[PDB]
């Protein structure tokens, strides 16, 4: 009865490299997780949106844990440029001082 | 790192996704948990304060639970702390799902 948006979760370092990818990426953007891991999400981003996406990494770090959302076009495995809304926030385990990473929830949305 | 697993929940806190790292920490396969309320796994003595935390979650947008016990598949309970973040639909700014960073402290 409820049609849920197609989405997947990813983890990134501050630079934008995928360090974790949830398997629902296949349904969302067509790629296997291994095809995204180790690559920068910016590589998949439309040229018009790449700086906006780069800026979003910087901004989400300054939000120190709060959520930032950005809209951009992501090149799917079949070469369709999908409208993605990514809501991201940083996390740092409170018991240590490991560098913050970014958790992204990536949804294919209308635009 | 080795003590952490990510999960996603619908707004009633039923699992809609679970990190495979949970298997090494609590024994469950993610497929086992899908569709089930996480409240089925909380220790009875922790249920009330977790309910209060999740109540505030929608008002605050992001909350940390502090420590609770969660029933593992075998071996009894593990101590967990979770940071929960509400993810919103852009158009209507209504809550869409909950993303949790769960870390074991026991």
């Amino acid at each position: 009865s409820v049609c849920q948006p197609t989405r997947f979760i990813s983890r990134h370092n501050i630079e934008g490299i995928f360090t974790f990818v949830d398997h629902r990426c296949v349904a969302t953007v067509g790629y296997q997780p291994q095809e995204l891991l180790g690559k920068n999400i910016v590589e998949f981003c439309h040229p018009e949106d790449q700086q906006l996406l780069r800026d979003s990494f910087q901004q989400v770090v300054k939000l120190k844990g709060q959520v930032l959302s950005v809209m951009f076009r992501f090149r799917s495995k079949n070469q369709e440029w999908l409208w993605m809304r990514t809501s991201s926030f940083t996390f740092q385990n409170p018991y240590s001082d490991e560098i913050e990473y970014i958790i992204c929830t990536n949804t294919n949305v209308k635009n | 790192d080795s003590k952490t697993f990510l999960s996603e929940h619908s707004l009633d806190m039923k699992f809609s996704y679970c990190d495979e790292r949970i298997t090494e920490l609590m024994g469950y396969e993610p497929e086992e948990l899908l569709g089930r309320s996480i409240y089925e796994y909380y220790h009875a003595l922790d249920s009330d304060h977790l309910t209060k935390t999740h109540h505030d979650m929608f008002t605050k947008g992001q909350v940390t639970t502090g420590q609770y016990r969660m029933l593992a598949k075998r071996g009894g309970y593990v101590w967990v702390e979770t940071q929960a973040t509400v993810i919103y639909n852009t158009k209507n700014s209504q809550p869409q799902c909950i993303v949790c960073v769960n870390y074991v402290v026991s």
